[PDB]
């Protein structure tokens, strides 16, 4: 009860940063990509 | 699994139908190592948890 409140608060950050960053590389690699082919 | 569940389909109404499913395949998963002898070890575990 005393660390599930941190518990759940932490759970919280994780989803949307980790998301971030998968949306991170497909954008990275979309446009690297994009460069190589464009040659 | 829960939170992004439910994060990211927006109704937990709808949400709580997968989530309810877990702990049926759980205890399914120890019924069928209990018939087959096997005993609860951190392997088992380690492979629900995967």
């Amino acid at each position: 009860m005393l660390e599930l409140l941190k518990s759940l608060v932490f759970a919280v950050i994780m989803v949307p940063v980790v998301m971030a960053i998968i949306l991170g590389l497909i954008y990275g690699l979309g446009e690297v990509f994009n460069i190589f082919s464009g040659v | 699994v829960f939170l992004v569940m439910y994060l990211f389909l927006q109704n937990f109404r709808a949400t709580l139908i997968p989530t309810i499913a877990v702990p049926v395949v759980l205890l399914g998963t120890f019924a069928v190592l209990a018939a087959f002898g096997f005993s609860i070890n951190t392997l088992t575990m380690f492979g629900m948890v995967l």
